[PDB]
């Protein structure tokens, strides 16, 4: 039952929010499956710092290429991932604390240096503002170490040689199914992995490697690890986060327009003043 | 047999559990035959299919491209890697990622979820004189 | 006729014993493939809920039609 | 006044109150109908012969085989006989069937007779003989004159006079849903949106007020708990879910008391429920205390009376 | 506004006022329908630039607006851009702040009454609604006459 | 006066041969600018055909309106 307005207004509301109701239904299944059957990365970063911290004690004690980074000459930045539609909160606290963490920690005498990635790099950096030195392109739900070879092959010239000594890894994290909290932490500098450096080796303190082979192989491993594990909660906070928004906003927002449906209600009773121009016509 | 645990960690989840005992996997120098009672010795492991004895007489080749070994008091923490890098790979990264984003970059992800969605947001977000016919 | 539209008032307990309690459960079939079926445009990858729906109903319903002057007995 | 669709039916409704009301208090409940089917006066009937009610009601119906005149005449013999019972000593109390006989019949014959009247296809005799026969039904010296108030709107029309007079005209109005029936329960009248003015607010006591708001508040503040919570899950269910699921399910499922309805039709006991285990069970034991109670063995008890004997011996 | 009064009225005199229930309904300061109809002397050989230019950024930029609610009202501030915040920002300030007391219309309320001028209120739309005086907010262009209420209690509060 | 509905009876061939044959602007223009303003009403819809037709169908008639000294001599 409609009229005119009423029945565009009511099949676009229906297909409207069967849309939303199936598409939030898809979007909270497959994030909630492949967030909890991916949420568990913390072998390489559990098994790489905890077995080069708990033995580095011995081995990394006189020389550390991790300690100075680069030299203190620019800031470096990051950008949070979004290629799924409806990312929530990732485009303000993207760049609220992009541009106040790279204007607040660069303004001082300091440059830009940020590493665009996802779908939100190439919008968010260089389409915005700030500094655009690599930007990874496709990326998706599936992260892995293989493809993501730009930000460490772009970033190990500008951390390890003299450029950026102190960075801000700005990236959308989650610690819970619907917090979505962007956390931007100083990377590219010094790990200060000392979960178990305070006591010596035990067994026999020796092997076939050096400062360059524990301090290199251990930062790629560490930031792989860390960078590719952690990029997880930007699809299952976009995905969450439009699911959980198109689920509740598609039951308060465009179902209050089905609302107006009921003064359609009153709008029969409009029908009944038809008859009364046959009181001057057919009635007589 | 069994003895140590010599569990292999991938770069994301875990690639191999349980214990171990005669593994006679090639070290950095080349071809070496340990078992139970080795000390803590961390070398490289490269690419190539190594028999080694799991649990219950279990001798499987585990192959795979990258591997670090990383051996304790008693321990066997083999942290292995997806893809190892040598020559090019990430030689490339430099050039690709800053041509391609010197000027201009796209990028178009899977998005099983999202990408059924456009014949109903874009034919239903359309026509504006119905939607907006709402008096103040 | 319509899936759910066309109803009587007696239903098929008024006939014989084998379309009874045998031969009466069109609201489940078409309710359950109509309804778990329509719905895969945004929502895709049915699990084995749904799947067993599109081939039992579109196969039963396409199926065990009559056509257009088609003499049942 | 009444509401919602199916679920109780008249079987319920005669047979629970023409043997709970007969000898719980002194007085005749009749009925009457006006705009029924041909068919049904020979099957519907034939309840009658079921719960021993054609000894004591007379079903005045006129079908709908006449015309307007003809069949929307029962206005006399309700008012006519149901005056010399309860202007003697007991009680009379009536049943309406719709208002489709009243209404089309009054709005068709006095619109057609060559007159004008109201507006919106309606009649100018609608607030006389709703408002002259709606506060008839009162109570007197001798004797209350009860009703009950069948009136049909017309597919909830707020413009013309069903709503206006169906709601402004009668008191107190309970809706029956098909998911108080649909589960497999006994009373079909849901507890949301079938109250009076009296009964939940600040004008009875500490028992209805006690137990309305309890009542109300646990049962709108717990149906939130099981159906808008079964689409994430279970894992943050904590005492509130717990204790909101298992005392709205077990008191909801278990305050449905049988009446004498399924006594000589069923099988079926329960007599009449009291108001002292209704009122004194339903707002202590009910919200967290005495959790033994499960939903098979409390099922069929006479309101808070038969479900505490049902913990502990079955 | 569909009787006679309505047609007969819009076309035998001069202007077409009307008094909309959405500037009275909404607590500003002149309860008028200033977007139904206007005089003769608005179009652009007996207007100007302050008037030509006044009234196409404020006709453009409250018609975006306004009509902008199918797209930024059930969407919300998702699919937004520099239209919705531009538009709103100056609509929404030009639209709040453009109304003022009258002397009578100061005593019937509870703010104060200040005569304004044409060149405040003609030169004021070209930095309210393009950048320059856009720095001020919901609080500071309620009650404001022109430039001298929106710039002191806005630089002052 | 809006494009679309304004409908000539004779149409083109009541004028000349640069008249009718240099109307071009009509299907094209009315029709693809259209497309760009209702295409876009998803998250940035844009690619090479929304923006290049628009600077020649939208943007050039954009321009070409009649005020109120409208001379065609």
């Amino acid at each position: 039952a409609g009229a005119k307005d009423i029945r565009s207004k009511i099949a676009s509301v229906q297909n409207t929010q069967k849309i939303t109701k199936a598409m939030e239904m898809v979007a909270a299944s497959k994030m909630r499956k492949s967030q909890d059957r991916m949420a568990a990365s913390r072998p390489y970063a559990e098994t790489m710092r905890k077995v080069i911290g708990h033995l580095a004690h011995g081995n990394l004690e006189y020389k550390h290429p991790y300690l100075e980074d680069r030299d203190v000459k620019r800031v470096g930045y990051l950008v949070v991932s979004t290629d799924r539609g409806l990312a929530g909160g990732l485009n303000i606290n993207l760049f609220k604390k992009l541009l106040a963490e790279m204007k607040t920690w660069t303004d001082k005498g300091v440059q830009a240096d940020l590493a665009m990635i996802g779908s939100k790099g190439v919008s968010f950096f260089n389409s915005v503002g700030g500094n655009v030195v690599a930007q990874v392109t496709g990326m998706g739900d599936n992260p892995s170490l293989s493809e993501l070879i730009g930000p460490v092959k772009v970033m190990l010239q500008a951390y390890d040689e003299g450029r950026l000594d102190k960075l801000y890894i700005v990236s959308n994290k989650f610690i819970n199914t619907m917090s979505q909290v962007p956390t931007i932490s100083q990377l590219l500098p010094l790990p200060a992995s000392d979960d178990d450096d305070l006591k010596h080796k035990s067994w026999d303190y020796l092997y076939e490697p050096d400062p360059k082979a524990l301090l290199d192989t251990l930062l790629r491993r560490y930031v792989e690890s860390q960078v590719y594990q952690g990029v997880v909660e930007n699809l299952a906070s976009e995905q969450a986060a439009r699911m959980v928004a198109m689920k509740a906003a598609t039951d308060n927002g465009g179902s209050l327009i089905k609302e107006l449906q009921l003064v359609y209600n009153k709008a029969r009773q409009a029908s009944i003043t038809q008859e009364l121009t046959e009181i001057v016509s057919g009635a007589a | 047999a069994m003895t140590y645990h010599l569990d292999v960690v991938s770069a994301e989840q875990q690639m191999f559990s349980g214990l171990v005992e005669k593994i006679q996997v090639t070290g950095s120098e080349g071809e070496l035959g340990i078992y139970p009672g080795h000390a803590p010795l961390l070398t490289a492991i490269k690419p190539g299919m190594i028999r080694i004895v799991k649990q219950h007489g279990h001798e499987e080749f585990i192959y795979l491209s990258g591997g670090i070994l990383e051996v304790q008091p008693g321990n066997v923490t083999v942290l292995a890697d997806t893809a190892i890098r040598g020559q090019d790979l990430d030689e490339a990264r430099a050039m690709e990622a800053k041509r391609k984003a010197e000027e201009h970059i796209s990028s178009s992800h899977g998005d099983v979820d999202y990408a059924q969605a456009s014949a109903e947001l874009a034919k239903a977000i359309a026509q504006l004189r119905v939607i907006e016919l709402t008096k103040k | 006729v319509n899936p759910g539209i066309s109803v009587s008032r007696v239903g098929g307990a008024a006939q014989t014993k084998i379309m009874k309690k045998l031969s009466g459960g069109i609201r489940t079939a078409l309710a359950q493939y109509r309804e778990l079926a329509a719905f895969s445009q945004f929502a895709s990858d049915l699990d084995d809920a749904t799947r067993n729906q599109l081939d039992h109903g579109q196969k039963v319903t396409e199926l065990l039609k009559q056509k257009q002057y088609a003499p049942m007995s | 006044g009444l509401f919602g669709g199916a679920g109780v039916g008249k079987t319920v409704n005669m047979m629970e109150l023409i043997r709970n009301i007969a000898i719980e208090h002194s007085g005749y409940s009749v009925f009457a109908g006006v705009g029924e089917r041909t068919r049904e006066g020979n099957d519907f009937y034939h309840e009658m012969t079921d719960s021993n009610v054609i000894d004591k009601v007379s079903l005045v119906y006129g079908q709908m085989n006449e015309p307007p005149g003809n069949r929307l005449r029962v206005a006399l013999t309700g008012l006519t006989m149901a005056e010399k019972f309860r202007d003697e000593g007991r009680d009379v109390l009536l049943f309406v069937d719709n208002i489709y006989r009243y209404t089309l019949a009054g709005t068709e014959v006095s619109a057609l007779l060559g007159r004008m009247p109201s507006a919106v296809g309606y009649q100018p005799t609608l607030a006389e003989e709703m408002g002259v026969l709606q506060e008839r039904i009162t109570s007197t010296k001798t004797g209350s004159i009860t009703s009950v108030q069948a009136v049909y709107v017309p597919a909830d029309d707020l413009t013309d006079p069903s709503p206006a007079t169906t709601f402004a005209h009668l008191d107190a109005t309970v809706v029956l849903s098909r998911q108080i029936a649909s589960l497999g329960i006994y009373p079909a009248v849901d507890p949301l949106d079938s109250t009076s003015r009296q009964l939940d607010p600040l004008v009875v006591g500490q028992e209805h007020y006690d137990t309305a708001r309890g009542v109300q508040s646990i049962l709108q503040r717990y149906q939130e708990l099981k159906d808008i919570i079964a689409i994430l899950g279970m894992d943050e269910l904590s005492e509130e879910d717990k204790l909101v699921v298992a005392r709205a399910r077990k008191i909801q499922r278990f305050l449905s008391q049988p009446f004498f309805v399924a006594e000589v039709f069923t099988g079926s006991p329960g007599k009449y429920v009291s108001l002292k285990d209704t009122i004194r069970g339903f707002k202590g034991i009910m919200e967290g205390e005495y959790d033994h109670l499960p939903e098979q063995a409390f099922y069929m008890v006479g309101s808070i009376e038969e479900a505490v004997e049902k913990a502990k011996k079955l």
